[PDB]
């Protein structure tokens, strides 16, 4: 149906000015207007205006006048936001829907939206290593394993074990913020039989950074 | 501008029941209100405009009512896959203003804590670093709570908790506790006691340990 996507997660240093985009498949662009919606990890979602898809009028809301700017490929049947003057207030994840009507009022379709993170912060890859257990009865038939992700900056990192082929057992955490770095856990709880006969793997992209670990999980027990 | 209020901000109900979730509003919005569902890690979807006209594809067991300024999703048969933030939104003026989401837990039955205490690995053992991991897994409810006893002695600082969210599929919950020391610290002592005390045991659930083979 309508697929609209939009750009990789950028962070940028107060002061800057990031470009935000949105694709859109599915529709014919001009009939439909595009609406852009803020979910800070606060109040959840806020309506930024909507463009006019076919004139490119620009509708703001009081909060965005002035320091935002939407924006059209027209030609790409692309929408841009722009945030200039950045602020770490400004830190948040943004979406374009695609506004049903004319000004927005309902938004069939949003895109996957594009993390900001505003921040002074290095990019610091991470260490990885590979937590396998001292001994002892894992609940029943069953084993864990882990793995940690201390030292990078900035979330994301993408976490796999076994190249995506191990999927059941996974609890992969949330990334969680020391003041200046994100440190991570996985667990893979895999069958008595499965290790170490078979091969398990934490596999680490660090998108960010071009960070790309495979700690194999030795037995060292 | 009108203003979307919702309360509650968590609400639970068990796996084929029914839950309704109030969303209210200013002043007269003439049953122009959209609702929408957010899944964890998901965009927004819609479900529902003009408080009763179910969307392309919504299922038949997500039914619109309201009216004035006061409104209600009811959604039934509540599956494991309903767990979401949902969000109400005016449409009858500009700007749109959007209630501030509620949390669909879904209530499940008691379930205890699989913990699994974790050393230090030799790798960050040369980086002059040690951190003894504790996974608390697959628990039931979201209450859990965590202590650390280096040496019989409840360690306090350089712990750090993250959480799994609600299950989809099971509606569990999972937790890790990450408590990092230096080296010299790690290597000055020996017992390492993961506790967690949780509402499915009195007896608090203990992971500890040294090193050894096996």
């Amino acid at each position: 149906q309508i697929q609209l996507v939009q750009s990789g997660p950028e962070l940028k240093k107060p002061g800057e000015t990031v470009k935000i985009s949105c694709k859109a498949s599915g529709y014919t662009f001009t009939n439909y207007g595009m609406n852009w919606v803020k979910q800070a990890p606060g109040k959840g979602l806020k309506w930024m205006g909507w463009i006019n898809t076919n004139t490119g009028e620009p509708t703001y809301g009081e909060e965005f006048k002035g320091r935002f700017a939407f924006s059209l490929e027209t030609s790409a049947s692309t929408a841009n936001l722009q945030i200039n003057n950045l602020k770490n207030e400004d830190t948040a994840t943004f979406f374009c829907a695609r506004g049903e009507d004319n000004f927005g009022s309902l938004s069939d379709y949003w895109g996957q939206g594009t993390t900001v993170t505003v921040s002074s912060a290095k990019t610091t890859a991470p260490s990885v290593y590979p937590l396998a257990p001292v001994c002892g009865d894992t609940t029943g038939s069953s084993v864990t394993l882990g793995c940690l992700v201390k030292g990078y900056f900035p979330e994301p990192v993408t976490l796999t074990w076994n190249s995506g082929s191990l999927s059941s057992g996974v609890h992969t955490f949330p990334a969680v913020l020391q003041s200046d770095l994100y440190t991570l856990s996985s667990s893979v709880t895999v069958t008595s039989s499965t290790w170490p006969s078979q091969s398990i793997t934490c596999n680490v992209a660090h998108p960010a950074s071009s960070t790309k670990v495979d700690k194999k999980i030795e037995p060292r027990g | 501008d009108i203003v979307m209020t919702q309360s509650p901000k968590f609400m639970s109900t068990s796996v084929g029941d029914r839950v309704t979730i109030t969303c209210k509003a200013s002043q007269d919005v003439s049953t122009a209100v959209v609702w929408y569902q957010q899944k964890p890690g998901q965009s927004p979807k819609l479900l529902i405009y003009w408080a009763s006209t179910r969307h392309i594809g919504v299922p038949d067991r997500f039914a619109g009512s309201g009216s004035g300024t006061d409104y209600t999703l009811t959604i039934s048969s509540v599956q494991a896959e309903d767990l979401a933030l949902y969000y109400c939104q005016q449409h009858y003026s500009p700007p749109w203003t959007f209630g501030g989401g509620t949390k669909l837990e879904i209530k499940r039955a008691d379930a205890a804590p699989t913990v699994s205490i974790f050393p230090p690995s030799s790798e960050q053992l040369t980086s002059g670093g040690a951190s003894v991991v504790c996974f608390l897994n697959n628990f039931y409810p979201k209450d859990i709570n965590v202590k650390w006893k280096i040496d019989g002695s409840e360690r306090q600082n350089g712990v750090l908790n993250s959480w799994t969210d609600q299950d989809s599929k099971d509606s569990t919950y999972s937790m890790s506790s990450t408590l990092t020391l230096t080296k010299d610290e790690y290597e000055r002592h020996n017992s390492y006691t993961c506790e967690a005390t949780h509402k499915t045991s009195t007896s608090p659930i203990v992971k500890s340990f040294n090193r050894n083979e096996c």
